[PDB]
């Protein structure tokens, strides 16, 4: 991982909730790159999602 | 008619009482008494079996746990030399989980309740406390499992997830890293599910991240308690130990009566068979058995010398006693009794780790998100 | 010098196994394997049990193999249990040792020559997709093993292009009392084509009897049954429907010339590779009482090289569970005259079948199209 830089539409709007709810954050990206979705693993009987 | 009622036992005075009890019950058809002493292996325990089930061709046999700790690979062969030929078997002190399936044991029941099901005492306990956030600790056994399934099921009948499940394989001497987890969490009660053994070394590296002072709340079983495990113990640990379960006799005397209302019954119906005598000769699975542990299980019995007996669809008892314990400067003292579906503690007052008197809130709630 | 033993149960041609015995050649390898041919009765349990005490106590025996011919399943279990109580690796070969099994012990050393509950569910799905029968329905009792079944069918009707349609779901209970009516009165709920079955055979003799008196079994619905529900082709219970489909394990080209064989080929080969690079062999006193402290060495690089075996050209590995993980199946069809007639053969995930069209056994029409 290294660092990099964000900003954006969902970016400044994360600032506004952070001054009115008062808390902090720490921003990072996902590792595989998808949205999510349930999927089989392994051909067991549990489900998980990604 | 005239029907003879084994068992095994390992004890003199144990054989005693049962010759005392069976005498008594006579007074209460013909039953006579059989018993056989522990062998120290399981072949032995076996050819032993079968040679008593041929000499007296009895048609129930009660087992109780040998002088051994464990109490667990003792009562197996009994179990699949009895199933063979389909005959019920009733358990005295027996705690362990493996003899609950119905698939690999198929003719037993229990007459005290297994250690997988002292987890609705802690349900209720967080009912009575309003407590929300759980970190559940098991270890990777069959025990465990069982114990964690039981609690993620008693916790989704609400709707309610616990915060975070953490296991870790027996015989470890390092659990550093699992612990290291655990406190970076919301919540501030911590479950712990292990043997004595064990959980002495979890009572040691926890003393060290400094996770047993103040608002922190450890609940633990009974097997948690007992053994070398108050030796490494903080205080405010709050256990659990059962009524009358630790001693032998009180159930042999409930035993023999709640068996004899089934026999009365037994005798009362057609196409009756008694087992085959011959433990040697015959293959097959006697047709009494089927219909004797149906009406068994379901045998309602008014009341006993320890309490009221009942048994559920799986081979187990019902309605069990427990006695809230708490440690306070190294001595145990009885807080509450747990009162088969409710709590209620006695005047008695309540000790919480870190040296402070007052009912702590489980939850330290972060301001810094992801 | 390793004793490696023979036992055979009921009629059986004893010369003729006894000249086939010299028949392996293992020059290449330092094994000289030892037999020792032995015949009894099938009494009971306990016999078999002194049987193996007095055989691993005579000289010096390392590994038994076990054949029989009746259909008793209690077999399997009691073999698991004597290799579990004793290190000596035994194989089930034929008869009611081969017979499937719910699960061994952590430290049981016990494999079977048969194919698993997963395998024969591919092989009944490939049977149902091959004629276009993509609707049926699915009904068992309760036996150790059903749940598997049912998940390997629903994880494999879930991720297929081809359009599957299951519905109607059964787990009657037969062990119950007076519930013939429920039986009967839930069983009219079908209306498939095509069902499925997991049953023992006096289970689905007595499931049929109550079958054929509603009436969906004469001419449009197909039945098919795993191998535990046919056991032995000379017998018929002359209750099964006309048109019975079964997959069963390959015997009539492949009877007991061979497999003693192989299973000697394969323990001799384990222990040679297993003494050759580690430079050992786990030889202890061969005795079946006072085995609590023979356990001192460890044996469980043996065990972990039995489940890796090749020779004269074939694959043994066996699995976790203990099956062959290999196994070469056929398939049978019960006819007007009551036999049982080889339809196809299926090995290596490859099914050949003998018909290309299933002959029907009027409102069946033909359609040309352009």
């Amino acid at each position: 991982t290294v660092p990099q830089c964000c900003y954006g539409f969902c970016i400044d709007l994360l600032i506004k909730l952070a001054r009115t709810m008062q808390f902090t954050y720490e921003v990072h990206l996902v590792a595989d790159g998808k949205f999510g979705t349930q999927e089989r693993v392994q051909n067991s009987n549990k489900k998980e999602w990604n | 008619k005239i029907v003879n009622i084994g068992a095994v036992l390992s004890t003199r005075k144990h054989e005693q009482m049962f010759r005392e009890a069976v005498n008594q019950a006579n007074k209460r058809i013909q039953l006579q008494a059989t018993s056989v002493t522990h062998k120290p292996n399981a072949i032995q325990m076996a050819l032993s079996v079968c040679e008593d089930l041929i000499s007296s061709q009895v048609y129930a046999i009660l087992v109780s746990h040998p002088p051994t700790p464990n109490d667990h690979f003792t009562p197996t062969p009994v179990s699949y030399t009895a199933g063979f030929y389909r005959i019920p078997v009733l358990g005295l002190t027996t705690r362990m989980s493996i003899y609950s399936d119905k698939s690999i044991h198929l003719s037993f029941l229990r007459t005290v309740p297994p250690y997988s099901h002292q987890s609705s005492v802690w349900f209720e306990m967080m009912r009575v406390y309003n407590w929300n956030h759980i970190i559940l600790l098991v270890s990777d056994d069959h025990e465990g499992r069982a114990a964690q399934k039981r609690l993620e099921t008693l916790l989704e009948e609400r709707e309610s997830k616990a915060e975070k499940v953490l296991q870790f394989d027996p015989g470890t001497k390092n659990v550093t890293a699992l612990l290291m987890e655990a406190r970076e969490l919301e919540a501030r009660v911590i479950i712990l599910s292990a043997s004595e053994d064990d959980a002495a070394t979890v009572y040691r590296a926890a003393a060290m991240l400094d996770m047993t002072g103040s608002g922190y709340v450890w609940l633990v079983g009974e097997r948690e308690i007992s053994g070398n495990a108050l030796r490494y113990a903080p205080d405010g640990i709050i256990g659990l130990q059962l009524i009358n379960g630790k001693n032998e006799s009180a159930h042999i005397s409930d035993a023999v009566g709640v068996v004899a209302q089934a026999v009365h019954e037994l005798l009362e119906k057609e196409n009756i068979t008694d087992p085959p005598r011959g433990c040697v000769g015959n293959t097959n699975i006697w047709k009494t058995g089927p219909l004797f542990k149906r009406v068994l299980m379901s045998s309602k019995y008014a009341d006993g010398v320890t309490g009221r007996v009942e048994f559920n669809e799986d081979g187990d008892r019902k309605f069990a006693q427990y006695s809230i314990m708490n440690l306070q400067n190294r001595k145990l003292v009885q807080v509450g009794i747990y009162n088969g579906t409710h709590v209620i503690p006695n005047d008695r007052k309540i000790i919480w780790p870190g040296g402070e008197t007052e009912k702590p809130r489980g939850y330290q709630m972060s301001t810094r998100l992801k | 010098s390793i004793g490696i033993a023979v036992i055979l149960v009921g009629t059986s041609d004893e010369v003729a196994i006894k000249d086939a015995h010299e028949k392996d050649d293992f020059h290449h390898l330092s094994v000289v394997p030892r037999v020792e041919l032995v015949a009894m009765n099938e009494t009971d349990p306990k016999s078999i049990i002194t049987r193996i005490c007095d055989l691993m106590s005579d000289r010096k025996i390392q590994g038994v193999v076990f054949a029989d011919d009746t259909d008793q399943e209690a077999i399997a279990q009691i073999l698991d249990f004597i290799s579990a109580q004793t290190l000596t690796p035994i194989l089930g070969i034929h008869g009611g040792s081969s017979m499937i099994m719910a699960d061994k012990d952590e430290s049981s050393m016990f494999f079977q020559f048969g194919p698993s509950i997963e395998q024969q569910a591919s092989v009944m799905l490939n049977i149902m997709e091959e004629y276009d029968w993509y609707i049926f329905s699915i009904v068992t009792t309760y036996f150790p093993g059903y749940q598997d079944f049912v998940n390997k069918i629903r994880s494999t009707i879930e991720n297929s292009f081809v359009g599957w349609e299951l519905e109607e779901v059964l787990l009657l209970d037969m062990s119950l009392d007076d519930g013939d009516s429920k039986i009967q009165n839930q069983l009219k709920k079908l209306q498939s084509p095509i069902i499925l079955l997991y049953c023992t055979k006096e289970e689905a003799t007595y499931i049929f009897e109550v079958a054929n008196s509603v009436g969906l079994t004469g001419y449009g619905y197909t039945w098919i049954v795993p191998s535990l529900v046919a056991g032995d082709t000379d017998t018929v219970p002359s209750e099964f429907p006309t048109g019975l489909i079964s997959v069963s394990y390959d015997e009539w080209d492949y009877g007991l010339p061979a497999r003693v064989r192989d299973g000697i080929a394969i323990i001799t080969t384990a222990a040679s590779d297993m003494l050759s690079e580690h430079s050992f062999i786990p030889e202890p006193k061969s005795s079946c009482y006072n085995t609590h402290e023979k356990r001192i060495y460890q044996s469980n690089m043996l065990n972990r090289y039995l489940i890796n075996v090749t020779f004269e050209g074939r694959n043994l590995s066996f699995s976790e569970d203990g099956y062959q993980m290999h196994p070469k199946l056929v398939i049978i069809l019960l006819n007007k005259e009551r036999k049982w007639e080889r339809v196809g053969k299926w090995k290596d995930k490859s099914l050949q079948m003998k018909y290309y069209v299933w002959p029907r056994m009027d409102d069946h029409l033909s359609i040309v199209t352009l």
